[PDB]
C-alpha cells in the first residue's frame, strides 16, 4: 500500500541527560530552545 | 563482593559520580561484581604526653 518517511536534519546542541537505576535513559532536554530549558541546563 | 545490576551487551563498566569504576563484569563466567576498598574509618590517637 501506501507509505510515507520523515527524514531530518542533525545539528550540534548541548543536552541534559538522566538515567534511573537501571541506567536506561528517561528524559531529556535540549538547550537554547526556549527560556525553561536553558533555565534547566544551567542548574 | 558479589553485585546485583545487570546492562548491555555492549558495556562493559561502569563508573561512580566521581568516576570510579564500581561494576566489572568478568570476562570468563558472565557475572557482574563490586569492588570497594578495605580502607575504610576513622582512628584516632589518644597520648597522655
Ligand atoms: C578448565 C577451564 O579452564 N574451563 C573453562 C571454564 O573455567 C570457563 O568458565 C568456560 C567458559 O569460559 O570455559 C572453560
Ligand atoms: C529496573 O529493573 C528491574 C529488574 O529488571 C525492574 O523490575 C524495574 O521495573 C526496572 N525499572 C525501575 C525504574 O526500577
Amino acid at each position: 500500500d501506501a507509505s510515507a518517511y520523515f527524514v531530518g536534519h542533525l545539528k550540534p546542541l548541548t543536552m541534559l541527560v538522566d538515567f534511573d537505576e537501571n541506567g536506561t535513559i528517561i528524559d531529556a532536554i535540549d538547550c537554547s530552545q526556549d527560556p525553561l530549558s536553558e533555565l534547566k541546563c544551567t542548574t | 563482593t558479589n553485585s546485583t545490576k545487570k546492562f548491555q551487551p555492549f558495556q562493559q563498566f561502569g563508573r561512580d559520580v566521581s568516576d570510579f569504576t564500581d561494576s566489572v563484569r568478568d570476562p570468563k563466567t558472565l557475572e557482574i561484581l563490586d569492588i570497594a576498598p578495605c580502607s575504610y574509618g576513622g582512628v584516632s590517637v589518644i597520648t597522655p604526653g
